């Protein structure tokens, strides 16, 4: 009966997945999660968010627990062509390992802008993320540079650009060109 | 180990304990005094793990705010035996 009732209750609020899959990593106090999307969500129709929530079982205390956002949009062989947006989340961790453990769940809101009825603020509950020190002590879900270099699992940067801060520069030169980038990025900065 | 310094340890470990320094007072070698100096939190409870998973089941390992049991007694005695012996 309880079952059912809890089945109940969730068709009482309420098919195409709007959501692939669930990823975390930790750089190093931070907790960086993130899901990657859908066709059928389209975020320039929709602000969404990405918050977790902490098991109240492990949570004994009125810790708020605080999330800042970003998502990132990537194309994927532009030299139709796939784009690739994901949501990402980051919160730190210390906070969490009191208990040497947690499971958070996380949770997509979806708010839409256009209708001014507020009418259709969705919500999915996309996983439910463990870690623990016995996790973290195998490696398995860090980010430590370098041996870590050759970056083959793309969760590793997707974690990368959504930790790390964020700074975008307008370059003009009004009386030369331009093609000293590429060279200081490839010569200078020795970059892959 | 610091030569210059030889309370001083610093960790070679090649992942998420490199760059990490302890010092260790073994004062009446049952009772030791241990202090972690990291870059995070999580380093410190990283080590902590490490080191409840070595120690003996009977080790009591405890965290000091404000400093060592012994020496916060012997100041708190000090201290009464002087207005003690003020008031005689």
């Amino acid at each position: 009966i309880i079952s059912k009732s809890y089945k109940a209750l969730i068709n009482l609020v309420q098919s195409e997945q709007l959501v692939e899959k669930i990823w975390y990593r930790v750089i190093d106090d931070s907790l960086v999660v993130g899901v990657k999307t859908t066709s059928s969500l389209k975020l320039s129709l929709n602000d969404v968010t990405l918050s977790l929530l902490m098991d109240q079982a492990h949570d004994s205390r009125f810790r708020l627990l605080k999330c800042q956002n970003r998502v990132i949009k990537l194309s994927t062989n532009p030299f139709k062509k796939e784009c690739v947006q994901i949501i990402t989340a980051v919160t730190s961790l210390s906070p969490l390992l009191t208990f040497s453990k947690f499971c958070c769940t996380v949770l997509l809101q979806i708010m839409e802008r256009e209708s001014g009825n507020c009418p259709k603020d969705r919500y999915v509950v996309c996983g439910r993320v463990f870690l623990s020190l016995e996790d973290l002590s195998t490696g398995k879900y860090l980010l430590t540079f370098p041996k870590k270099k050759p970056i083959e699992h793309m969760e590793d940067l997707f974690a990368l650009l959504a930790a790390f801060h964020k700074s975008c520069f307008q370059i003009t030169s009004p009386g030369y060109a331009l093609n000293s980038m590429k060279v200081w990025l490839l010569e200078h900065m020795k970059c892959e | 180990i610091i030569k210059e310094f030889p309370e001083v340890y610093f960790c070679e470990r090649p992942g998420s304990f490199y760059g990490t320094l302890f010092t260790w007072k073994q004062r009446t070698p049952f009772e030791g005094i241990l202090i972690i100096y990291s870059r995070n939190q999580t380093v410190m409870f990283q080590c902590l793990h490490n080191l409840i998973r070595i120690l003996p089941i009977n080790c009591f390992l405890k965290n000091l705010k404000s400093g060592s049991e012994n020496f916060l007694i012997d100041n708190m005695a000090f201290t009464l035996e002087k207005e003690l012996v003020t008031l005689s």
